[PDB]
Parts: structure tokens; C-alpha cells; sequence
């Protein structure tokens, strides 16, 4: 491939170089439209802008923790961290979040990788393995109340065991309900007055339980998961403006009041280098 | 003799001519069709009401001055209320649409001032509050009046900062959507041919807006002197292939 | 059972590594795909598109006014603007390139940078547009402006003037962050002979002024941007 | 060789080698030729 | 020893992942498979089989009466009953229509809701069924609810009428659990002339309703159902 | 007028059974045709044969 | 590839992809036209 041919002297009736912006378009114009250049080869493909290959790396999505400990005299174990869950979704944490939104609508299958690692604060003895059980809980399912509630028997729910210090890894199909994911919605649930605005709405997806197996031993034993998702097999359409402001919310545009100038002022002149 | 510059668009019993075109736009290089079987999922037949829906609707007038920030209509929305296009939008379930968006202004050779006319698909506004205070239904369905990006914050509206499209990006990266200027120099007319562009086959035409059209005055306007300081735009917007299911009772919509 | 030996690196997790995985929902037939114009394939695509570059920085808060070049009539001889070509930095690092190469490491490749000019029709002008290569300085005066790549642009009915910036280069990858030894050179624009506006008409014309990348590009080692960082998670 | 099933569970997609950026840089109804006036 | 490497979720256990394991019973024959009539394939074969919907709701202890819609001589006009299309709650929940889709994430399809009527064989009736599709109040008269799906329906020698309820929907899946976007829209019915009973007979006469799904149907991503759940494990 | 002017007008044909137009939004939901006045001088509009009786009366 | 001797070690079955309904939703002795009348 040539990523540049040779060319001379020009004096033409031809000039590609004068266009009219308004148009909307971009003229192809190339460095031989307008020097003399000589014949070089590209030596490249473009093969890590691929947007599989944008896309597609582990991103970490979601810390939480969970505690072992007695449970004995606790009202409300979600409450104690005695378990806990994640209403599901990929617009908490905000790196992957810019990268996705540079485009409309995305399709892909999520690989989920989870790494569990274990904290003990109050000096300790022996650390007992914990094994720690995630659940997926999808919308209009039992959702589990106590740290060993009859929900956790999961006979009808993908459910992983993993231990701690290690990970579990397994990778979902595409779950939307349409044909591609949102990445925005200007739109509501329904016409009423005061319905929420957004996508909140839209990406319903349900949310994941996880909790550790064990009962207690005497110390009390701090678990923390980081939830990391990468995207296979994706397909993205519409390209729109990167995010310039911060971002304030899951799944709003809102950004910050009184946040600061982007764009960064010269220290100098238009004039200046 | 056929120039760029010369256009002539006839759609059902109206037509629109221009004698000073920069071309025309067609969002994403695609032309509207209708809904394919291979992409149908409702079983139900649609209306297809043709020439009395696919005409062209002149909306209300705007004042560009010099302190003008920019004006943002949402579609279908703004034609909520033309003609039997309207109609048939309350009375069905679903519908679907494309448009053809002329945008108008004309000056002298003496005036200056460039607009950016763009489409934005899916274009969700933020709330002016920050945090994740939403922005009620009536505020983003301003109707054929459009939000008008000068006018102050209101309580429960979208925030109406114009170097920041109203959602976080800047105003220099809306270029990456189908769009056309308005130079006064050039041009006095933009026109945008928009497909329809939705993550599903059909949709509701009152919950969700799927495109706004925003005109920003970029290079402020600038009269010749003693000229008067100002200068009228107006958008005229046809449906186009539009097609109507589920026929119902008639849907009866916040405020 | 069949002897195996494990080797380093068992069990480690790479965030960059691409293997199979049992599907947690075994079975599931997901929702078909419909046609939906757009589509985006490599992000060298996207970088094609010309955005506007705010150039007129100076400005203390942003304003739709750094966008706009301002010309002044009846000045001869005079320097209209000047910026060094750190794509990655600068005036360049809100636009979609710059943004853009912020996610990568390397870049090699042309430019095309052009104006749009919007001073009323009855007005002239004729700008001096001129690349320096590195190794010398921003040019001081169009005397020294002129010897490098250049393009004299003429006012017209041809509202824009389109420039690139041939890939001019030893080494044949530059960072994108700024630095030295991999700098690539500096803009600036002159008045060529001057703008002169019609009868009955006053004061400043601008110039808006876009930026995007030739087929030429070539950008490598995808890394993080620094345009985006965050101290709690979100939360609905 | 894929052990597994369903095709979510394998790995990463291919590069489209697709390329096309005519729908975004040249969306223009009437077409325009390099060297040819903008507007005639 | 073939040099290997062990990846992410090694030892992991994920109670939907199929994969071969040793047996405990080596060399153990079963018992023949002898022929028993009806086997079943798939859920999908079962839900369309149609089950009575306890319509009549309103009491305050499970009834078999709350299968049975009454319907009163002499009204015109007026309505004989009202429910949304939330199929996994409400009227249709303890249906085997209602119990199924409850262990299934999202449905699409069609539904078939039929009417069979037990009135003396020397009445006479005609009613009105209308669906509403999503976007609309659940109607409030019959001007209203005749403008939407309907079928007038003439009680005759052929005793039951089906209504389909066909799938009209932006999105091609709905959420079972009852959710907004997600909503399908009510069903009425009401007299389109009115009810007359022979003479020397007197009182209410009652519909029957059934639901049972069209071959049109699916149903997707398995969960599990609220429907059951226990506080201590049972022992024989 | 004179050639540097300029101006963008919209005519409007209202078929029989509503009254005349009362204001552009009225007239712009018939037979209309925006007319953009430039180096072609003249506009030529015109009424398609809109009727039920295929001829009308002249008085 | 089976690595075990025995049947019930190998993995989940496969689609029955039989699918019959009418045991269930028709069983009735003399055969029913849909659009004829129920009773006769
Ligand atoms: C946009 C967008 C895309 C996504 C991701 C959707 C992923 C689908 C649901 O995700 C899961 C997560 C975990 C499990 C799980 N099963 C057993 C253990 O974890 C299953 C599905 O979220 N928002």
C-alpha cells in the first residue's frame, strides 16, 4: 500500500485544495495535492483502532465488599455487608464509561472476570478459605434477604463459587432487550409528568448478589471484589462528540455547575507558539 | 447549468426551491425507507398515510441577533401538532419516520454570520441542577417553539450552556454529526435528509425523541451599518415515508 | 490421564488477553440484530471527520469565541495566528483528533488543517498559511514564515482553503504527548497582501478553523487518556 | 478449536478490515469530485 | 509433560457450565426405558395449552369463584371487567401461562384470551373484547375501548370465542416482572347490546376466561420465580 | 427589486371547503411553494385542479 | 470427545428440537378444523 505517491510541479485550473466547509463534507485532500512527495509505503493496517480491539480489554467496573462475621443478633444483614449486590451496570465507574460513549448504540458479549481478595483490619489467627458465591439476580427474581436465605439455593439462576484471592471468569451473550445497547436515550418510560429521564430507564438488566459462603470464625474477615468486564464480539454505530466535563450520575449527561474552563487558555497571544 | 446551488425538493403537495444551496446532507449516507419484514417484530399491518403526512411544515419563525446563542428543536416533537402528521402520531402505538430538514437565512452581500445546522441522534440532555436531577418530560418536549439555548435556567429544564451541546461535549465536536453552515457569505440554506435511526424496529413518537436539530450562530451575525441588527431564520421539516401501527384510543400527554 | 508440566503465569489474570469462557447463560437466543445506519468499524474512520479547533484560546472561561480567528482590515504584512503541533496538548486537545490520540501512544501521519473564511462576500483577502518542519523555530515574520511549506489562499467564492501538514519526520513515530525530540513543528498564518472590506461595512471578520487526519494516519499502543479521572464511583 | 457451546463464550472477534469513512467525511447528496469547484 | 498455563476462574464452579465428570457407577446398567404417552420437549409446548384466569379477584380468600365474571341481564353500554397485561402478576400469575413466563426473564409473542359462556342455551349476548395497546389509559367507556383491537362477540350454538391479543411492541422483548417501557396495554370487555334471559329464569350468568400462549411465543433468559420459597429445609 | 436585495417568500394555494388562510401556519398546510428569490427572477406557482364536479362555473 | 467409558458422564444432551403440542392441546377423538364449526 502507498501512503504517498510520488508528484511534481503542479500549475493547473484544477485546485483541490479550495473547497466550501458548509457543505458538510471532508474533502480527501492529501499531502500530494499541495507539495511535490515522493513515494512511501504505509507499512501498517490499522489493526489496534479496530473497535474489537477498543473495546475489547478488561475494564474494572465495580468495587464492592462484603463481611464474614456472626451474624448472630443482626437485623439486616444487607445492611452488615453480610452480602451485598450491584444493580448491574456499566456506567459506575467512569474510564470504560468515556470509551463507550463515544458511540450511540453498542452490541456486544460481556466476559465478566472477578477477582475476590481478602482484608483482615482487627489483628488475627488463622484465615479460614473463604469461598465466595456470586449470584446473578435478574429483574422480577426473589431477591435474597438474609446471607443464607432460601435465594441463594439458585436452582434456576447462573450462579459462580469461587475462593478468595483467586477469580471467576465467565462471559454473558448480549442480554439487551433491543437490538443494541443504549449508550443514550432521549426519551422516558412513559408520558407522565415526573418520570425519571435517561437510560436508567432503558438498561433494566437486573443485579448481581455476592456473598461468602462460610460461617464465621472468631476474627472478622473484610472482602473486597472488583468486578472487571470486557466486551467480545462488538458492533457500535453512530460516533458522536467525546465527553468533555466530568460526569455526576450513572446514566445521566449532567455534568457539574461551576466545573472549570476545558479548553486550556494560551499563556500568551493567538500569536504565540 | 445545474449547480450545487440550485435545488428544487417537491414532497407531496409542497415544494421548496433554493437558489443558493451548499448541497445537501444525507445523514450517514442513507436515504429513508420503510420498515423491512426482516427487521419487523409487532405483527401489525402499518398505515402508510403518504402525501398527507410527507409534505412540507414551515415552523415558526426565529430572530437571530447578535446576542443569539442558538435554538434546539427535538423531532418528532416539533411537528406534534401539523397537520394529520400529528394526528395520526397520538392515535398510534408506534410510528416511524424520516425527515427532510431545509433550514433558511437570508442576507446581503454586505452581512457576515455562519450557523452550524446539525442532527443529533439520541440526543439526551442534562439538567442545569448537576447531580442526577432529571429533566422533566415537558421540558424536552418544548413542541414547534424548540428550546430556545438564551432563554434562563427553569426548574426541572435541561442546562442551555451552548459550549457544551447541553450534554458534557464541546460545541467544536458536533462536527462529527451529519451537518451543514450556513455562511451568509456562501450559502442561505442547509438541508439534511435523516433516515430513521433507532435500536429498535418502530418505537412510541411520544416517549422518545429520536433527533434534534440545533442551529448555533457560531460567527456572530454582523449588519452592514445602519442596517437593522437582525435577520430571521426558519426551519421548514418534512416527514418523510412515514408509517404509522398500533391504532388505538389516542394518547393524552403531560401538560 | 495425560502428564502436564504448568509454566509461569499460571493463573495470573492479564486485562489484555483474549481466551474462551463458559457461558453463564447456556442456551439464551439473543435479541436480532436490525439495520441502523452509522456503523463504526476502526476509530481511523472517525478521526477523518474535520471538527473545529478552538485556536482563539485566550479567552479565561470557555466561549464560543475561541473558536473565531479574528482578522483585521487594512493590516499588511502581520502574523494571524501561531500554534506548535503537539496534537495531543494545546489548542488541539479538545478536538475529536486530539481526543482521539490521546487514547493512543504513537501517531505518524499527515494533517489537514484548513479555514473557512466568513467576512462578508463583497470583502477580499489573501492569507499566507505556513508549516515549519522541526528544527527551527516559530517563525518571526512572514520573510521567515515563507520558506517552509506554505500555500497562499485567496479569498473566494471557495469559502475554505485546505492546508496538510506532509509528515515531515526522521524517526517515523512521534508520541502524542508532548515531547522534544519527537516534536513535529509549528503553524502560522499572515496577511498576504490584507483583508479590505466593502463600503458600509465594519470591525473584525473571522476565520473558523478545522483539523482532522489524511489516510496517511497511523496511531499505536492503545493506552489511557489523561482527559478524564473521577474520586467516588457514581451512583444512580 | 472451540471448547464451549455458545458463541458468546468465545474469544475476541477479528478485525472488520471493514473501513469505509465515506459516511461520515462525504455524507453529500450530490457528489463531489477533488480538483472540481465546491459550488458550480 | 506438555508444558501448560492456567487461566482466570481455574477451579471455579458455576452451576451452569456442562461438562463431562467420571461416573461413581462404573459398568451399571439402567433399567429399560418402557413408553408412557406424554412427553414433554419444551415449556413451550405446555403454555399453550390454555388454563382458566381467576378473574373475578376480588374476594378475600381463594375462591372458585373468582374464576367466574358475572354478567347482568338488561345492562347496555356498561362494563363486565378490566385488567392490565402484566402477565407475570395480578390475574394472570397463578395461571400455568403466568407460571412459567415467572421463571423467564422476557417474553414476546402473542397471547390468546378466550371467553366460553355457561348462560341457559335460550339467552342471548353480545359483548365486546378490547385490546389496548401500550401508550393509551386502560379505556373508560366503550367509545373509548372500540377503537383499539376488538372483536364483537355473538354468544351462539359455538359456546367460546378466542381474542389474540397480538403482539404490538416497539422493542421486540418484554420484561415478565411488570415493568413501564416494557408494558403491553389492557383488556376490556363490554355489553355491546346487552344480556336477555329466557323467561321463568333469573339472575347472574357467568363467562369462563382462559390464557394460553400462540406458537408466536418466547421466552428467554431463565430465573427464578418468586412464586416459592421456604424458611427452614423440610425433613420426611 | 434591486439584485443586491433578497428575500424568501412562501404562496400558498387553499383548496375549496376552509376559509382564506389567516396566517402562514394556516397557509403552509396546503398547496405552497417557498419561493427564494435570486438570479432566476420569476416564480411560476401553479393551482393543480382540485375538485369534486369536474367544472366549475365561470360567473 | 468423551475422555469416560461411561454414558452418564458426558455432557447435558442437546436440543430436542421435537416440539409437539397436540398431545396436550388437541387430544380429541375426532380431529378438529379450525374455521369449520366446533359442533355439528
Ligand atoms: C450498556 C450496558 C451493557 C451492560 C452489561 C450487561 C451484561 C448482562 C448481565 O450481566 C451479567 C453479570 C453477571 C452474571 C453472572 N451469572 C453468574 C454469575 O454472574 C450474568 C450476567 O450493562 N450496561
Amino acid at each position: 500500500t502507498v501512503a504517498s505517491i510520488s508528484s511534481g510541479p503542479k500549475h493547473t485550473q484544477k485546485v483541490p485544495i479550495l473547497t466550501a466547509n458548509e457543505t458538510g463534507a471532508t474533502m480527501p485532500v492529501l499531502p500530494s495535492d499541495s507539495i511535490e512527495t515522493r513515494t512511501t509505503y504505509m507499512h501498517f493496517n490499522g489493526s489496534e483502532t479496530d473497535v474489537e480491539c477498543f473495546l475489547g480489554r478488561a475494564a474494572c467496573v465495580h468495587v464492592t465488599e462484603i463481611q464474614n462475621k456472626d451474624a448472630t443478633g443482626i437485623d439486616n444483614h444487607r445492611e452488615a455487608k453480610l452480602f451485598n449486590d450491584w444493580k448491574i451496570s456499566l456506567s459506575s465507574l467512569v474510564q470504560l464509561r468515556k470509551k463507550l460513549e463515544l458511540f450511540t448504540y453498542v452490541r456486544f458479549d460481556s466476559e465478566y472476570t472477578i477477582l475476590a481478595t481478602a482484608s483482615q483490619p482487627d489483628s488475627a489467627n488463622y484465615s479460614s478459605n473463604l469461598v465466595v458465591q456470586a449470584m446473578y439476580v435478574p429483574p422480577g427474581a426473589p431477591n435474597p434477604k438474609e446471607w443464607d436465605d432460601y435465594t441463594w439455593q439458585s436452582a434456576s439462576n447462573p450462579s459462580v463459587f469461587f475462593k478468595v484471592g483467586d477469580t471467576s471468569r465467565f462471559s454473558v451473550p448480549y442480554v439487551g432487550l433491543a437490538s443494541a445497547y443504549n449508550c443514550f436515550y432521549d426519551g422516558y418510560s412513559h408520558d407522565d409528568a415526573e418520570t425519571q429521564y435517561g437510560i436508567t430507564v432503558l438498561n433494566h438488566m437486573g443485579s448481581m448478589a455476592f456473598r461468602i459462603v462460610n460461617e464465621h470464625d472468631e476474627h472478622k474477615t473484610l472482602v473486597k471484589i472488583r468486578v472487571y468486564h470486557r466486551a467480545k464480539h462488538v458492533e457500535a454505530w453512530i460516533p458522536r462528540a467525546p465527553r468533555a466535563l466530568p460526569y455526576t450520575s450513572i446514566g445521566r449527561t449532567n455534568y457539574p455547575k461551576n466545573t472549570e474552563p476545558v479548553i486550556k487558555k494560551r499563556k500568551g497571544d493567538i500569536k504565540s507558539y | 447549468g445545474y449547480s450545487d446551488r440550485v435545488q428544487q425538493i417537491t414532497l407531496g403537495n409542497s415544494t421548496i426551491t433554493t437558489q443558493e444551496a451548499a448541497n445537501a446532507v444525507v445523514c450517514y449516507a442513507e436515504w429513508p425507507e420503510y420498515l423491512p419484514d426482516v427487521d419487523a417484530s409487532d405483527v401489525n399491518k402499518t398505515s402508510k398515510p403518504d402525501t398527507s403526512v410527507c409534505r412540507f411544515y414551515t415552523l415558526d419563525s426565529k430572530t437571530w441577533t447578535t446576542g443569539s446563542k442558538g435554538w434546539c428543536w427535538k423531532l418528532p416533537d416539533a411537528l406534534k401538532d401539523m397537520g394529520v402528521f400529528g394526528q395520526n402520531m397520538f392515535f398510534h402505538s408506534l410510528g416511524r419516520s424520516g425527515y427532510t430538514v431545509h433550514v433558511q437565512c437570508n442576507a446581503t452581500k454586505f452581512h457576515s454570520g455562519c450557523l452550524l445546522v446539525v442532527v443529533i441522534p439520541e440526543h439526551q440532555l442534562a439538567s442545569h441542577e448537576g447531580g442526577n436531577v432529571s429533566v422533566k418530560y415537558t421540558f424536552t418536549h418544548p413542541g414547534e417553539r424548540g428550546i430556545d439555548l438564551s432563554s434562563a435556567n427553569e426548574v426541572g429544564g435541561p442546562v442551555k450552556d451552548v459550549l457544551y451541546n447541553m450534554n458534557g461535549t464541546l460545541l467544536g465536536n458536533l462536527l462529527i454529526f451529519p451537518h451543514q453552515f450556513i455562511n451568509l457569505r456562501t450559502n442561505n440554506t442547509a438541508t439534511i435528509v435523516i433516515p430513521y435511526i433507532n435500536s429498535v424496529p418502530i418505537d412510541s413518537m411520544t416517549r422518545h425523541n429520536n433527533v434534534s436539530l440545533m442551529v448555533i450562530p457560531i460567527a456572530p451575525l454582523t449588519v452592514p451599518t445602519g442596517a437593522t441588527p437582525s435577520l430571521p431564520i426558519t426551519v421548514t421539516i418534512a416527514p418523510m415515508c412515514t408509517e404509522f401501527s398500533g391504532i388505538r384510543s389516542k394518547s393524552i400527554v403531560p401538560q | 490421564g495425560l502428564p502436564t508440566t504448568t509454566l509461569p503465569g499460571s493463573g495470573q489474570f492479564l486485562t489484555t488477553d483474549d481466551r474462551q469462557s463458559p457461558s453463564a447463560l447456556p442456551n439464551y437466543e439473543p435479541t436480532p440484530r436490525i439495520h441502523i445506519p452509522g456503523k463504526v468499524h476502526n476509530l481511523l474512520e472517525i478521526i477523518q471527520v474535520d471538527t473545529l479547533i478552538p485556536m482563539n484560546n485566550t479567552h479565561t472561561k470557555d466561549e464560543v469565541n475561541s473558536y473565531l480567528i479574528p482578522l483585521n482590515a487594512n493590516r499588511q504584512n502581520e502574523q494571524v495566528f501561531g500554534t506548535n503541533l503537539f496534537i495531543g496538548d494545546g489548542v488541539f486537545k479538545t478536538t475529536l483528533l486530539g481526543e482521539i490520540v490521546q487514547y493512543y501512544t504513537h501517531w505518524s501521519g499527515s494533517l489537514r488543517f484548513s479555514l473557512m473564511y466568513t467576512g462578508p462576500a463583497l470583502s477580499s483577502a489573501k492569507l499566507i498559511l505556513a508549516y515549519t518542519p522541526p528544527g527551527a523555530r516559530g517563525p518571526q515574520d512572514r520573510r521567515e514564515a515563507m520558506l517552509g511549506t506554505h500555500v497562499v489562499w485567496d479569498i473566494g467564492l471557495q469559502s475554505t482553503i485546505v492546508m496538510t501538514i506532509p509528515w515531515t519526520s526522521g524517526v517515523q513515530f512521534r508520541y502524542t504527548d508532548p515531547d522534544t525530540y519527537t516534536s513535529a513543528g509549528f503553524l502560522s498564518c499572515w496577511y498576504q497582501t490584507s483583508l479590505i472590506l466593502p463600503p458600509e461595512t465594519t470591525g473584525q471578520v473571522y476565520l473558523l478553523s478545522f483539523i482532522s487526519a489524511c489516510p496517511d494516519f497511523k496511531l499505536r499502543l492503545m493506552k489511557d487518556t489523561q482527559t478524564i479521572s473521577q474520586t467516588v464511583a457514581l451512583t444512580e | 478449536i472451540n471448547y464451549y457451546k455458545d458463541a458468546a463464550s468465545t474469544s475476541s472477534a477479528g478485525q472488520s478490515l471493514s473501513m469505509d469513512p465515506s459516511k461520515f467525511t462525504e455524507p453529500v447528496k450530490d457528489l463531489m469530485l477533488k480538483g472540481a469547484p465546491a459550488l458550480n
